[PDB]
């Protein structure tokens, strides 16, 4: 897993690309993605 | 003289508690500031 640098990245067959970063969003249990405004996957869990 | 530059004097003081006291005054500007926001804000949330 890379942070801070540009990757074209797979969470669970989300495919996308951007930089990764570790975030202070407070996900409940049952939740594996976020959303933007656009509906756009803005925040993901790593899934290990 | 002196009245007409006293009433004028007091006119502009009159301006300084209108704009302090009364944002609906700058509502024309305002509006186009609330426009193009809404139109960008609105361009965005069509991505979804």
């Amino acid at each position: 897993l890379v942070k801070n640098k540009c990757v074209n990245f797979n969470f669970n067959g989300l495919t996308g690309t951007g930089v990764l970063t570790e975030s202070n969003k407070k996900f409940l249990p049952f939740q594996q993605f976020g959303r933007d405004i656009a509906d756009t996957t803005d925040a993901v869990r790593d899934p290990q | 003289q002196k009245l007409i530059a006293n009433q004028f004097n007091s006119a502009i003081g009159k301006i300084q508690d209108s704009l302090s006291s009364t944002a609906s005054a700058l509502g024309k500007l305002q509006d186009v500031v609330n426009q193009n926001a809404q139109a960008l804000n609105t361009l965005v949330k069509q991505l979804s």
